[PDB]
């Protein structure tokens, strides 16, 4: 099907006979060059070891919260690591954080019993999945734990159990018998990832590093995880100081603001167009011509 | 005054539906030949203009 | 429209997810958008 | 007191830009034609209500308001934001404050932050844990009410502060009028023109 | 003529006769 | 028609489920009732 | 016991217990992503 026109010909009527016409068999498309990687030219690894290495977690009644903002963030550390009990992730891959860029990213982090670890999951229905912290339906984020009976079982009374990201502090407020000897009944640790997916420019983003920019030819493209084909440009577009990304009436990205410097880029796909094979009857001739559609003969 | 034909048009529903996604489009083969009778209809629509 | 999916953008899902859940997300932009083809090229055969 | 909004409190809803083009929203803006209430800098700044969100605004000449506290009971078993133009920045925090009865100007914090003639107009909205700050200003002539023309405002600043709020006081430079209008969930039609710049919309 | 007046994959096609034909 | 929910009476799926179920159940009358407007509404056309 | 297959397959081996976690069609961590993964269209049964 990709001998000649006539046999995309062919292929596209499901037959080896074709009888004198004008056929539409294809979209002509130019593939990209070379693919354009862009994020902030910031540096800092981001604070995850000061969430995860903490000497002791909160209360799941009282929750901690940390906000990472203005950081690399290198997932892999955390994916990688052989610490996790459980790693769950919605709304994003694990094998895709590296790859991908938020506004911020916030660490809820708390202790819980063995048996509670699966009421830490979007929607649930349960006693901490209400009285004491629950995810959104729509969560998009990394739960992420592990049994810590060799650091916070003695038991150890410390630790206490009463919508979405809510805090709440007679009174049903009780406290766990963690003790070395308890496994669904061992203490657990969990770190929460929130991630914040607004279109404000982003600031916690992976380790992949930036490509130098390309204009006036075809390039796939990604800025700040947006990924994407065309042509970039220069534009007169004239975005107002707070404005990151611009859209057509599809609800499709048609302007970007540069993260390194910033510059307004337009985008547009790459040259493109219906394929429409004239023929004679394959009983009169093999010979074909061609229409590339509405494109200027410099184009092809 | 009477109208006599209409704008043709053609909608290629591969890059419609997938965007020039291979992802998607390997996807969109698994619904068989309703791209290609979506082109048959408008193709008889526009000749017929 | 998102006619259920997580995003109404296809390299948003492509970007953020992986294929066991891409799969599930894209097939409801599949069905949509396929839905309103069918809808224009039927309104477009009265219409002719 | 009162005025009415004629068409004032229309904003930028999100960072994108959008141009020669019509487009329908949902978001909490000020309804077009509401009376707002107004007040003058003689004899103040009570504590207001901040209900779903605030529209503010000062006609001016002066410069005597200068700032805004935010929070539910404003006496430190709480966080409280405050926010002051300590004329050469802007200067925020969110600390647990025990303010005064009747604050002024003099002629524990999680968080912290710096970056008539005059009409300058003000949205504070406070929504998913998120404080966003909008304004524009613009020159005018009507001393008495507000402009019937037409100008959007843009955002200053977003901050990640997770407070609660439910009531509000300004601030004045002491030893001026103002108004304020409560934000509703509105559906708007936004009309976006060559220049990317919001030039009309319809409530 | 004068009192009368989507890179998705959606195109227009041109008429075969032109309004100069016509 | 039930179009595979556990009821087609939509209040019995908001009076007995809750939103991480009751959504999918709701999603299945939706896309049922859709498509029987648009096979309507088609035929409506057709005989106009 | 109703079906045949053409061949059959004993792939056989032995883990840390919190490693069964990574032996599903499409699961991931550092066993599954250097030396066992079951692919995302994987027929057959896992059992241990």
């Amino acid at each position: 099907c990709a001998l000649d026109p006539l046999s995309e010909t062919k292929c596209t009527l499901k037959s080896f006979t074709v009888e004198k016409g004008i056929y539409q068999t294809s979209n002509f498309r130019v593939q990209p060059t070379e693919s354009i990687v862009r994020f902030p030219n910031i540096t800092n690894l981001c604070p995850f070891g000061e969430v995860f290495n903490a000497t002791r977690f909160a209360s799941v009644y009282a929750w901690n919260r940390k906000r990472i903002s203005n950081c690399v963030a290198d997932y892999s550390v955390l994916y990688n690591s052989a610490s996790f009990s459980t790693f769950k992730c919605y709304g994003v891959c694990p094998t895709k954080l590296n790859d991908l860029c938020f506004t911020n990213v916030y660490a809820d982090s708390f202790v819980i019993r063995g048996d509670e670890v699966r009421q830490i999951a979007p929607g649930q229905t349960g006693k901490i999945a209400d009285y004491n912290y629950k995810l959104p339906d729509d969560f998009t984020g990394c739960v992420i734990a592990w049994n810590s009976n060799n650091l916070d079982s003695k038991g150890n009374y410390n630790y206490l159990y009463r919508k979405p990201f809510e805090r709440d502090i007679y009174f049903p407020l009780q406290s766990y018998g963690f003790q070395p000897t308890n496994v669904g009944y061992q203490p657990y640790r969990v770190v929460v990832l929130s991630f914040e997916l607004l279109h404000a420019p982003a600031t916690v983003c992976g380790p992949k590093k930036s490509t130098n920019l390309v204009k006036n030819k075809c390039v796939n493209f990604n800025f700040n995880g947006l990924t994407g084909t065309g042509v970039l440009t220069e534009s007169n577009k004239k975005f107002l100081p707070f404005q990151q990304f611009g859209r057509d009436i599809a609800d499709t990205t048609d302007a970007v603001r540069d993260p390194q410097t910033l510059e307004i880029l337009d985008i547009t796909p790459c040259s493109f167009g219906g394929v429409s094979v004239i023929t004679p009857g394959t009983n009169t001739s093999n010979q074909v011509a061609v229409l590339y559609q509405d494109v200027n003969c410099t184009e092809v | 005054i009477l109208p006599v034909s209409m704008t043709k048009t053609s909608v290629d529903c591969t890059m419609y539906i997938c965007g020039d996604s291979t992802e998607c489009s390997n996807l969109l083969l698994q619904y068989g030949s309703f791209c290609t009778q979506l082109n048959r209809a408008l193709t008889g629509i526009a000749v017929e203009q | 429209s998102n006619f259920g999916a997580i995003s109404s953008v296809l390299n948003d899902i492509l970007s953020r997810l992986c294929p066991p859940e891409a799969e599930v997300q894209i097939d409801r932009l599949i069905t949509g958008r396929l839905q309103s083809l069918q809808t224009y090229v039927t309104q477009q055969l009265i219409r002719a | 007191a009162y005025t009415n909004s004629f068409t004032r409190g229309v904003y930028y809803p999100d960072k994108v830009f959008r141009s020669s083009v019509l487009h329908s929203t949902q978001d909490l803006f000020l309804p077009f034609f509401s009376n707002v209430t107004w007040f003058h800098a003689i004899h103040d700044n009570p504590v207001l209500p901040f209900n779903d969100g605030v529209y503010f605004a000062s006609t001016e000449k002066s410069n005597i308001i200068r700032g805004w506290i935010f929070g539910t009971t404003l006496d430190s078993k709480t966080q409280s934001l405050l926010i002051v133009n300590n004329a050469t920045n802007v200067v925020i925090k969110v600390c647990e404050f025990q303010f005064c009865n009747d604050p002024f100007l003099g002629v524990n914090c999680t968080f912290e932050y710096v970056s008539f003639k005059n009409l300058r107009e003000f949205v504070f909205k406070n929504i998913d844990g998120y404080f966003k700050i909008y304004s524009k200003h613009t020159p005018i002539n009507l001393v008495r009410d507000l402009p019937q023309g037409f100008s959007a405002l843009e955002p200053l600043v977003d901050l990640p502060i997770g407070i609660n709020i439910t009531r509000f006081q300004t601030l004045l430079a002491l030893h001026a009028a103002y108004y304020v209008g409560y934000l509703q969930p509105r559906t708007f039609l936004l009309k976006y023109n060559e220049n990317g710049t919001i030039t009309d919309a319809v409530d | 003529f004068n009192k009368v007046t989507k890179f998705n994959g959606l195109t227009v096609l041109p008429p075969l006769l032109t309004d100069e034909m016509i």
